[PDB]
């Protein structure tokens, strides 16, 4: 429909205007959108962080009735 | 330039000698692009005149409408009357009233965001004009703007960060000042230890 | 016919206002400069056909071209002016 | 040329060049040029607020305690702590710390450009000036001197500096230990020189 | 160009000879830097009228009305209005008072603040010549200036150090001087000398 974002040129514009990162985000559309592998560290790292987020908060928060008194669940 | 920040220092080569209110401070070294100086030029100026506007509205209302900068015009709504201003009562209402100031500014600023040219949109001229628009009048005028509202955003700090050490309102912080200049100093306060 | 049905027909106008007032120039204006793409070609010639970038919907007599999609774009941030001033009825 | 012990090193990277200079630097803290020029200062506006302040220290305790003449208030320098009046100390020291920077970040960016502290347009008024580097001269100068003793002047400004800053931390130490003012620690040990010494008290006295 | 004011000769190299009455006097050396000079000259002779017109001033206020100086605003701080000038006290009231003697007086300064000649700002001559007696020598004159002011000016501070002292405003003490010689001085009752 035409009507949205470009996942390119949003990054092609945050090269910062003094090159302290140089080229910015440049072409990396290209690398992320062909290789795999990129894909997937980013999945494995974001999901991987958010399995011990859930371990932080659902001891602390037991969303479940009834836990937290059944102690080894 | 109109005079160096800090006698003794050189002057930064990326500004150029020509700028409204030169001093030649820049000690971050901010833009060394002059690319990126200009929008922070036409910034400067903003920044400014919303804040001249500003100011008069903490002092006044606190020594002649009485009432605070910040809590008084706010507050006195959600528990009470719709709106005070200027010792005097109108219709608007809350919700319905902030809805007006989005169809305004936006309409207003939008209208302004959209120019190709930099200068004609700090400077614009036009319908804005009647006064100098000549020559070394409007140039030095337009110096004097740049200098006004440093002072006067340099100022709005002093209205934040007073209040939250005081308590009181600009004036009446300011008028205590006045009468004992010392131990009604900022030096003794919760601000120095 | 009173404040609830007013208000959404009164708020709304809201946004359809600024988006065809002005920002129909700057909404443009990125369009034109945004079009998505990859291996520097668009997803309609790389194979892919569901992907064809697809103006033949949009279309009006409207005087600048105000289409139908931008109805929905704007007319969805009408409508969140609208939940957002009804039902808080927090703070005033 | 007077060395610190006659038999020793003049270290390589330091000459007899500047006065009060009689070779003394075991830890070659000034090496590079450009900081052997700061510290020399460094030392002067040390040496040059030591005269000044320890004479703040002797002779008002000396007046008292040479006599009922002038007794001064305040009593020993550092029971002058008290006796503040008029102002509160939270407000009389950011006085000074604003009013005192003043003058002292001007004697900084003077180092660090030497000709002209403020050219004439900054700084309106005032900038007289007349300013050579390492001393200031022009007001600071009144009465002219630097009438050809310089080298000499120097030598004797540095030479008494020198000794004014040690002799300084000496009434700190003392007082810090014997409790008394300086012509109480001075008058007791003339006194009776062998018992009133040091390292009969409280500090080699751990032995 | 009068003498030099210690007869030890040395006359400072930089000096405008011709200037109104330099005896040669630098201690400091301050206006060494020329374009410096230049500001300072103005700087005097402003100041000095304003003690040239002072001086005369603080002087009948105490012999003639009531009050010395101090004594003026705080007597009509609980007054206001109530002076008495030849005459009685037009309404006014400290912050309307000063808003005249701040607008008038800046804008009366501003017309002379921007001058592009150094000397035309100090000396402009025409409608502030309404006599005319610059005559062909205004050197004579200039010089004759200078000499009064440098001395009201002088004279200003005897004012100031005096009343600041525990001594009191001058006219009684010009009298209480001249009554008692020894006994009223810096050093008796001015307690100037502090031993
Ligand atoms: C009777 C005491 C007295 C004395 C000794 C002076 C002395 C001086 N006045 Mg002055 N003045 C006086 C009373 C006095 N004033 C009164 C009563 C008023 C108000 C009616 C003024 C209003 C006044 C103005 C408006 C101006 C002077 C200026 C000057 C300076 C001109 C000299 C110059 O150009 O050399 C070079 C300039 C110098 C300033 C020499 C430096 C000498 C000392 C060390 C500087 C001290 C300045 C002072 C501490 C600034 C801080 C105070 C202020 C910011 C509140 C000189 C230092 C001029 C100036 O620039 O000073 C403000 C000037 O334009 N006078
Ligand atoms: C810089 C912009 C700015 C902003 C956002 C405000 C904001 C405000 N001003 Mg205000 N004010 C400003 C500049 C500003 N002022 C200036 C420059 C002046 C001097 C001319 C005043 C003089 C002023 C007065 C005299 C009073 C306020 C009041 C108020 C408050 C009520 C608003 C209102 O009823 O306006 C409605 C405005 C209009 C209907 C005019 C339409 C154009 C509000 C917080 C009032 C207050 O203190 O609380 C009620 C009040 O009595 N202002
Ligand atoms: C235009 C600048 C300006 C001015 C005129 C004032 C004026 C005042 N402030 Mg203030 N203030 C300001 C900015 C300013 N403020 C800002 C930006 C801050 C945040 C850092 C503060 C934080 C502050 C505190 C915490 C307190 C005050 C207080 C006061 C009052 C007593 C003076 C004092 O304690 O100094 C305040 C100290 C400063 C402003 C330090 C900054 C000084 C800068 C470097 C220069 C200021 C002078 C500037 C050139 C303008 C003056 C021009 C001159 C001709 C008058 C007085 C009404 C006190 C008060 O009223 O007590 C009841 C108090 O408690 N202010
Ligand atoms: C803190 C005060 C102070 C400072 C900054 C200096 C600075 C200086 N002295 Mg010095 N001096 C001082 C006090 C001081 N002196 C005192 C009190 C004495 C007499 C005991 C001397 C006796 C002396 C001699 C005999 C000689 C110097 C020399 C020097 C210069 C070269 C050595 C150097 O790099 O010093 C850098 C030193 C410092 C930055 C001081 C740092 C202090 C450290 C960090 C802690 C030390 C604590 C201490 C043990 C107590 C230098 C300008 C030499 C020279 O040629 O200069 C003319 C030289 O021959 N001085
Ligand atoms: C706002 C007040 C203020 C400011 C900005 C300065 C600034 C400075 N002082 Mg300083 N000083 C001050 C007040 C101030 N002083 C007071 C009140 C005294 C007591 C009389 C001194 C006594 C003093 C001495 C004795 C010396 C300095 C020195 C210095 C310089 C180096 C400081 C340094 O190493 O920082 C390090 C950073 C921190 C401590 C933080 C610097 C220009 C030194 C200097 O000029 O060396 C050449 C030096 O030897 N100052
Ligand atoms: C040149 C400076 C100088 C002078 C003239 C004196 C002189 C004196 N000090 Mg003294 N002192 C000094 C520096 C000086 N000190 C310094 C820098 C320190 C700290 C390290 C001390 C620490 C000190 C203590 C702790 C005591 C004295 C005491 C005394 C008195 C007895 C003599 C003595 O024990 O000294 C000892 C001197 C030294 C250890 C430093 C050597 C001085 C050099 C060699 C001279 C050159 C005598 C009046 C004592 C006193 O009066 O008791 C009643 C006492 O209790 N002083
Ligand atoms: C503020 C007033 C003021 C100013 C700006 C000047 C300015 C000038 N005078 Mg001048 N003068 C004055 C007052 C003043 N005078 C007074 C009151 C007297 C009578 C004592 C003289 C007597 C005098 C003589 C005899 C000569 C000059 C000369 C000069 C010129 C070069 C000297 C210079 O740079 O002074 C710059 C002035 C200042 C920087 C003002 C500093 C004031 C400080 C801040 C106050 C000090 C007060 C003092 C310590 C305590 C009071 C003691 C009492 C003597 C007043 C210069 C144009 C010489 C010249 O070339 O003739 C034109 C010359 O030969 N003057
Ligand atoms: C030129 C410098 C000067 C300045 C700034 C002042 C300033 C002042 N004079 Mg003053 N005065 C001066 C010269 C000056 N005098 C001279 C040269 C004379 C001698 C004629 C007088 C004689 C004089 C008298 C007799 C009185 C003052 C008074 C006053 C005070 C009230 C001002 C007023 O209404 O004036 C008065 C002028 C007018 C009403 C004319 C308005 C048109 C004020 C502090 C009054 C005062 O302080 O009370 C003791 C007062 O009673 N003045
Ligand atoms: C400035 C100073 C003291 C200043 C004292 C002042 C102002 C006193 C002020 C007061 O009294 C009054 C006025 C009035 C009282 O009511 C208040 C106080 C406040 C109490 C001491 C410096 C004191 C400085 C001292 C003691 C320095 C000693 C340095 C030595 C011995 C050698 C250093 C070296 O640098 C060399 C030379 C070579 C290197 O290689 C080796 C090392 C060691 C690094
Ligand atoms: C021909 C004609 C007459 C004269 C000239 C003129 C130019 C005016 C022209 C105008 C004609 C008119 C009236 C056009 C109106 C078009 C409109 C109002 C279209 C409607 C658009 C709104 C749409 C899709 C809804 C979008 C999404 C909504 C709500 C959802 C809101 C939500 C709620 C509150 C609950 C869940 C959360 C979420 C999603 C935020």
């Amino acid at each position: 429909f035409g009507i949205g974002h470009s996942m390119k040129e949003i990054l092609d514009m945050h090269t910062p205007p003094s090159g302290n990162l140089g080229a910015g985000h440049q072409n990396l559309f290209d690398t992320i959108n062909n290789s795999l592998h990129f894909q997937l560290g980013l999945a494995l790292a974001s999901a991987g962080t958010i399995c011990s987020m859930v371990a932080q908060h659902m001891y602390s928060l037991p969303a479940y009735a009834f836990i937290a008194s059944d102690f080894t669940t | 330039r109109p005079g160096n920040w800090l006698p003794g220092s050189e002057a930064p080569s990326y500004l150029p000698e020509d700028l409204p209110g030169n001093y030649g401070y820049d000690p971050l070294g901010i833009s060394e692009n002059p690319a990126n100086m200009e929008r922070m030029i036409e910034c400067e100026v903003m920044n400014g005149r919303w804040a001249m506007l500003a100011v008069p509205g903490m002092l006044a209302q606190e020594a002649l409408g009485f009432g605070n900068w910040h809590d008084a015009p706010s507050w006195v709504y959600e528990g009470g009357s719709p709106t005070w201003f200027g010792a005097g009562m109108p219709i608007t209402d809350i919700k319905l009233l902030a809805v007006i100031e989005l169809v305004l500014m936006g309409g207003a600023e939008a209208m302004r965001a959209s120019e190709p040219d930099m200068e004609k949109r700090v400077y614009p001229g036009g319908a804005f004009d009647p006064a100098g628009f000549s020559k070394g009048n409007l140039a030095e005028l337009k110096l004097k703007e740049i200098k006004n509202a440093r002072l006067a955003m340099f100022a709005f700090v002093g209205f934040v960060l007073q209040y939250y050490a005081t308590g009181k309102g600009p004036v009446q912080c300011w008028t205590e000042h006045i009468a004992d200049p010392l131990g009604a100093n900022f030096a003794t306060n919760g601000t120095s230890l | 016919e009173l404040s609830p049905s007013l208000v959404i027909s009164l708020s709304t106008g809201l946004s359809l206002f600024l988006g065809r007032f002005v920002f129909f120039n700057f909404q443009r204006e990125n369009v034109a400069k945004q079009v998505p793409e990859q291996n520097g070609l668009t997803h309609f010639e790389a194979g892919d056909t569901r992907a064809k970038e697809y103006v033949s919907l949009l279309k009006s007599n409207d005087p600048v071209g105000f289409n139908i999609v931008d109805v929905l774009a704007w007319g969805s941030i009408g409508h969140i002016v609208a939940y957002y001033i009804l039902a808080t009825t927090s703070n005033g | 040329r007077p060395i610190w012990l006659p038999g020793a090193d003049v270290p390589e990277w330091l000459d007899g060049t500047i006065p009060g200079d009689f070779g003394y630097d075991p830890l070659k803290l000034g090496k590079d040029p450009e900081t052997l020029k700061w510290y020399v200062q460094a030392e002067l506006v040390h040496g040059r607020f030591a005269m000044m302040g320890l004479v703040g220290m002797l002779v008002p305790e000396l007046l008292t305690n040479a006599g009922i003449g002038l007794p001064a208030k305040g009593t020993e320098w550092f029971n002058a702590g008290a006796a503040p009046m008029f102002a509160p100390t939270g407000v009389l020291f950011a006085m000074q710390f604003l009013l005192m920077g003043w003058a002292e970040i001007r004697r900084y960016q003077d180092f660090k450009n030497p000709g002209s502290v403020n050219v004439d347009p900054i700084f309106g008024g005032k900038l007289p000036d007349g300013n050579i580097p390492g001393y200031p001269g022009g007001i600071f100068d009144p009465f002219g001197f630097a009438k050809g003793d310089v080298d000499s002047l120097k030598l004797k400004e540095v030479k008494n500096g020198r000794l004014a800053m040690f002799a300084t931390l000496g009434f700190y130490c003392q007082a810090v230990v014997t409790g008394k003012g300086p012509i109480a620690c001075w008058t007791s040990h003339l006194a009776d020189p062998w018992a009133n010494n040091v390292w009969s008290i409280e500090l080699a006295k751990v032995i």
